[PDB]
């Protein structure tokens, strides 16, 4: 009636149904689309359809899912006080997982449903984006660890790359990954 | 309490009114923390200063004895009337009263600036600017201490809010929501039993 | 009432915004009153009467006392001319339903009287399937150029949107126009209130070719704007105005002259150039480059005017 | 005002018309603290830090309705002639009073 | 029934009434009489008698009587604020309104049914006494924009005068109010 | 029920106050009981047998184990045979009507017996004008000497004032005595708050050449006062009473003094000069201007005292 | 029904029964037995009773139990002022209170029915109880205005005897009463 | 439905620590599954296989689309085959009744059908006898070495404790097993909290020659213990301040390594003597300064392990 999810025919029908995708229109309100609230939104599928992940598009397939998940996780939970105080004053380690959170939301759950190569995403490039995207937070954590500034990470040329890889063809992507891969490994060796 | 529908949304329209008092309080909050951010910048410019004064007053201290007998720099502290001339008129911030010290430091209480040691009207100004900044330091130290008080007070009643009156008035609200609703069947009910009775007392008599 | 009034005498279409130039597409209001006293009855026919707008409006004028049959058959008889003159005519016609509330409690004790037993909150159970045989039959059709558009108008019994009434005529409706106690009382008319307020299908009627290119996206800004100008206003009271930045005092000078002269309509007649000249004069009020919803575009062809459409010269 | 630090600094306190007390040990300092508040003349106490970090322990056993003789913490001569940690200073204070550890 | 203005008898009025005078056990309870609950109550025939008020009580009698409603409905809005953070919280303006609102209520709106003199108020007599009030507001709003406090303005003997205002005889009653509008200007022209 | 044995114990006119100055006759008192508990019936038997009432004193007992359909009768005698006193032998009666939920517990059965089309919470839809057609029954007559006076006793089945009975009652009777659980449980006997409370008739008995000429005047001003206590008690529920400024602690203060020395008096019976100067000692712990009820005659006449001049 | 004491049952038990033991969900999940709401239950006998309670048990009896109910009274008032403000903030006599009511509740009205002594508890060893507990309390007030910091009166090792007191068996308990007056004695005696 | 899953799998009688040391009785499991839906009855049938508990066990599964009366009957089937086998060949059966919320909208479906009068929230007025016809059929017999054991699962409709089906269970039911979706939140498996359970039967259950001598003075002291931390972790959050006395932090750090080892414990299958041993190395609060809500002299015989797992 207005949202109110206690209501009898809601409760009905989550009591049956495998996965809840719970659209939300304040993501809708800042561009963020297909605008799907990642909090709040659940699927039971996940454990019986890992071992066809694992045959079909890579064996790490969950595991890398788990930790796109866990990001998301560790974004939420730092929402509280990246709301009570700004991120510039955060803590660095926070400032990098907000970011990851950040280029997570931008490159891989964002999806222009109007591109002509967007509009339409595989399994495959799903799993090269994730994993584009976590061996970038590994290098960032290793150089974090070692004292490059973040606002030096923020900038590097291999953010564009993950940026513009959902907008690549299906048949483009495999060599694209490949040397996207290079590319993270190489400017995040070289720095210091 | 009494469950009825102007009851109800007597409830409602105190639920609305907290929510409500939840966002005018965040809001007050980012105030707060916006100024207690301007005032920890402040305060640490404030201690750096109070650091270089500290400094130089030591060290001409340590020049002063070292030039000149301890008992002569101890008599002239006595020979100085003490500088009790000092109040703190009570500034108010965000409703709230803090002491703001100022001090008037008369130089009538320097005796023959020409006929003491080299180095005693130097160690004089020294200690003297250095009790100043130390004065700013404490007024920049007070406020901050305040400003963070009426923070942490903000986050208790947010807290206290969001946690135990909303979630109490969200209990009270679907209680009389459910004891309406068994009132409203119970009325079904009767009509159900009447109407029934209707036809079947037409029915049988004709 | 009165703007149930204001409404039906200066509603027109503006076929020379689609460059069509076409003053042949006629236009017609069709009025239905249900439930209505001697004074709102006296009220209505002297509008309609008055401004001459009666020459092209149909009433259909059911009283407070008159039968309760002849309230519901009320809105049947107006959306059957209004059928009749839109789809046989091309006629585009605006009918106006007030009060659906009053329609509602004709259909609860009509329900009574037949011994149907009451559904939901005790009104009838196909009070749903009722209004949406009322609403559903405003449209435009393919291959025909009139229309049909409805404004009902109910008055929400405890101010309560969870009510049966306003609850279904949302399921139903594309929309609402939300009318504020707190504004009336602060004299403020037509007290409506854009915050609540809400037309499900207006991003199909504005932009390029139908109002202007700039519609969409000063709306936008104005509801933006106009919240952060009331919650600001909500806060001040607490902090101080001083303790406030200096675009928030702006905020807040955008509130007050928005409620003064934006809402703060009166009986004016406003044609859309009029009223979006009045908002960009308001949304002069905010610095350049704070009117982050408009492209830059909109924003040096139309910012930097001032106020002056209203006070000073009138 | 007042002063408490070591005697070399409450000398040099003194040399400015400051009320000044020698102390060694932080025991010694609190006791003669505990009795110059009782006195109340004058409307700020320094204590040194190498002396009482904290004296906040002591501000509330007296004064418990009236703050007007504010009381603070300072670096000692000593080891201000070496130098003080304004910024680990900043940021216990912050931590102190919000509790998140939240800088740069 | 219960006082449950929900009920069927109660809102079929509402739909056929120009006029709804709602009271409220609350103003009741504390003996506030005519204990009309303002905020529930309306009238559907105030832009009508204005010509009437104009020619018969005062030119600028519906002004005024607009200008009360809108302190009244100030009052209204920044009691959601005393609520919750108590009225000390409050700026001085916003005090001032919660001030005079105050005044309204127990000096023009209670008016006692058995006291011989207050049971009955000619329309020029209320003129008077809204006129005395605002008055008061404006004097006391300019006082506060040149740095008086509030607690000082709530001490004029003034304020004394326009609570008894309401108790002065219908045929004194002009030299009163004269008497009470001259005292207005001079407190507040003294006091700054 | 302690509290009506107390007024039946102690009610009195007074005639040298209203200046007829004559010895006045008992009140004859009519006992209806419905439902009543061993109990409640041997309080009320006992503290009758002790005030030595029971001589004058009419009973009907319906007890708890009785049957219940004969609750509809026994109000109806009750007042039948105190109109007959009062209307045609010139005695002051006052009636005591133990339990009206139990009587309205009785009609609500034999209304859905018949299945009566019920009011709200099931009770039948003519159960106004049965308890109206029992209340009714009292009043003064012209030409009379004798009187009817009902104290009914209604128990709120949980403290609800918009239950049918209390509300149906309330809308018939002249006012009502309402008591607080929370009074009761601070120890404060008899535990009546007087804000809920009302009676209708009040202005008629009160006033110069009746009680005295400050009587509804400091009525007033201690409503006004213990509404502004009570609103002040919810402040303090929120920014603690240190925050408080003095004039709202001095009306916190005089609401729990209030609470403790005009509302908790025990069994003593208080003469209304003994409770109007309690009252005006009470009034002067606020300031002087601040009692914009009262004429300035009655404060410069009796504003000043202070409670521990009155007792020790 | 889900615990609503507005039941038709429960209302129309009230108006007859002489004693209404109002049992509590918040004790009984809390593991705090009988689970007795002190607040909310009643008695009607306690008056009709005294008499015997005098001759019977002691002389002061009701006196005890008096100041038992007091007690508990105000912890209950005490505690809102706790969850506003905060128990660090609030006197140290307000403080030795609150730890009496929570001293009373844990060691006086809460009995274990399986233990195998506490499972009864005869009248005079609830009021020898009762009685350590208010010497108990007595001598700590006396203690706090003589300057003795309530940190090392919550310290006391008699505080255990209390607690203890009432697993003590029938037969031993008037011994155990004997030394626990005296070691109160002592205690505070000691403090100097 | 993991967890009943996971109980189902792991039940056992453990006959060795008892008294009266035996080959083990004869033990099966009757599942009776109620409105499920067919992923869960995949679920369900998939994780009886892969086991071979399946072997030990009879299942009663009513289908969501299968019609309203079915599941009405569905545990009275269950209960019936429990009982035979129970008490006629001597097994000891443990029953488990995957959704008594469907049950329970059944029978109100049904109600509603006959025109009944109805109840709370439209639910029959007798439906607390149904419920206790169903559930009063479990116990043990004198005389009879057999016995039946029920453990109902029930959806909580809003997590409300006071809606009429757990209302009602309850006041049936020896105690109630309560999951926390606080504890869910926090990623811990099983969800149980041990606030709000409680076991009934449980004061009579344990002791000498049944489980472990010190295992009813180990429940008091770890339920002590979690309610201190708690307690002390809800004053946190109105104060504000973890600065606080330095007892009070062992409790904090105990409630989280209670959560995090004691309560979260995934798949594992624990027997009681491994539980308890985890129980004793989280007892590392202080012997007699602390752990003081149950006397006991255990802590000579069991104290001073290091928190050391596997």
């Amino acid at each position: 009636p207005g949202g109110d999810m206690s209501e009898p025919v809601t409760q009905s029908t989550l009591r049956i149904v495998g996965a809840f995708w719970r659209l939300d229109a304040s993501l809708a309100f800042r561009r963020h689309f297909p605008a799907i609230n990642w909090n709040g939104s659940y699927s039971l599928f996940t454990s019986a359809l890992d071992p066809w992940y694992r045959e079909n598009v890579a064996e790490d397939y969950p595991e890398l899912r788990d930790a796109i998940s866990e990001l998301l996780q560790r974004e939420a939970g730092l929402q509280e006080i990246v709301q009570l105080v700004g991120p510039d004053a955060l803590q660095d380690a926070e400032r990098l997982v907000i970011e990851v959170g950040r280029i997570i939301r931008e490159d891989f759950l964002q999806q222009n449903a109007y591109h002509e190569v967007d509009a339409y995403c595989s399994m495959k490039k799903a799993y090269g984006i994730m994993k584009m995207i976590l061996a970038f937070y590994k290098e960032a954590e290793a150089a974090i660890k070692r004292g490059v500034s973040i606002d030096e990470i923020l900038q590097l040329p291999v953010l564009e790359r993950i940026g513009r890889a959902r907008y690549v063809s299906e048949e483009e992507f495999p060599a694209y990954f490949e040397e996207a891969m290079k590319e993270i490994q190489g400017a995040f060796k070289a720095l210091a | 309490v009494s469950p009825t529908r102007m009851n109800l949304l007597q409830r409602r329209g105190q639920l609305r009114l907290a929510q409500k008092g939840v966002d005018l309080l965040k809001k007050k909050r980012d105030a707060l923390v916006a100024e207690f951010f301007g005032l920890v910048r402040e305060a640490m410019e404030a201690r750096k200063a109070l650091d270089q004064a500290a400094k130089e007053a030591y060290a001409a201290l340590l020049l002063a004895q070292a030039f000149d007998g301890p008992e002569v720099v101890a008599g002239a502290a006595l020979g100085v009337p003490p500088l009790e001339g000092v109040e703190a008129e009570v500034e108010n911030v965000w409703g709230s009263k803090v002491p703001r010290l100022k001090a008037t430091f008369p130089d009538g209480a320097l005796l023959s600036p020409v006929g003491t040691p080299a180095y005693t009207l130097e160690a004089s100004r020294a200690f003297r600017r250095y009790a100043e900044a130390l004065i700013r330091v404490a007024n920049t130290e007070t406020r901050l201490k305040k400003i963070g008080e009426e923070i942490k007070k903000t986050t208790r009643r947010v807290n206290a809010l969001e946690q135990v009156v909303i979630p109490g008035i969200r209990a009270q609200i679907r209680f009389i929501q459910q004891v309406l609703e068994q009132r409203e069947r119970e009325d079904t009910f009767r009509l159900k039993r009447i109407k029934g009775k209707i036809e079947a007392r037409e029915a049988e008599e004709e | 009432n009165e703007i149930a009034a204001q409404i039906a005498r200066q509603a027109t279409v503006r076929p020379d915004l689609s460059g069509e130039g076409e003053k042949e597409e006629p236009f017609a209001v069709v009025f239905a009153a249900m439930g209505i006293t001697q004074r709102e009855l006296s009220y209505f026919i002297q509008e309609f009467e008055r401004t001459g707008a009666l020459s092209r409006s149909v009433l259909f004028l059911n009283k407070a006392d008159d039968p309760t049959i002849e309230r519901i058959l009320t809105p049947r008889m107006a959306l059957t001319v209004a059928e009749y003159l839109a789809f046989e005519h091309d006629y585009h016609v605006l009918v106006i339903l007030t009060d659906m509330t009053n329609y509602c409690e004709a259909l609860r004790e009509i329900g009574a009287a037949r011994e149907e037993i009451p559904g939901r909150r005790g009104y009838p159970g196909y009070m749903y399937t009722d209004l949406a045989t009322i609403y559903e039959r405003a449209g435009v059709v393919e291959g025909k150029k009139g229309s049909v558009t409805q404004i009902p108008i109910l008055s929400m019994p405890d101010d309560d949107r969870t009510h049966p009434i306003p609850d279904l005529t949302g399921y139903i409706t594309e929309g609402q126009i939300q009318l504020s106690r707190e504004l009336h009382r602060k004299g403020i008319y037509p007290p409506i209130d854009p915050l609540p307020s809400l037309s499900r299908l207006m991003n199909n009627g504005v932009g390029k070719g139908k109002t202007r290119e700039d519609h969409k996206q000063v709306s936008d800004q104005l509801y933006s704007a106009y919240a952060n100008g009331v919650d600001i206003r909500k806060l001040v009271a607490i902090i101080g105005e001083d303790a406030l930045t200096e675009n928030d005092r702006r905020y807040l000078q955008f509130a007050d002259a928005f409620e003064r002269f934006f809402i703060n309509q009166g009986q004016q007649n406003r044609s859309i150039e009029e009223s979006l000249q009045i908002a960009w004069a308001l949304l002069s009020m905010l610095p350049q480059g704070e009117l982050k919803r408009i492209s830059k575009d909109h924003i040096g062809k139309y910012y930097g005017q001032k106020l002056e459409e209203i006070w000073g010269a009138p | 005002m007042a002063v408490i630090a070591d005697p070399e600094t409450a000398q040099g306190f003194r040399l400015a018309g400051l009320e000044g007390y020698g102390a060694s040990s932080a025991e010694e300092a609190q006791s003669l603290l505990e009795t110059l508040v009782e006195r109340g003349g004058y409307a700020l106490v320094a204590v040194d830090e190498a002396l009482l970090p904290d004296p906040e322990r002591a501000v509330e056993r007296l004064m418990r309705g009236r703050d007007l003789p504010v009381l603070l913490p300072i670096a000692g001569l000593k080891e201000a002639f070496q130098g003080h940690d304004v910024e680990g200073y900043m940021r216990e204070l912050v931590r102190k009073t919000i509790g998140f550890d939240i800088k740069l």
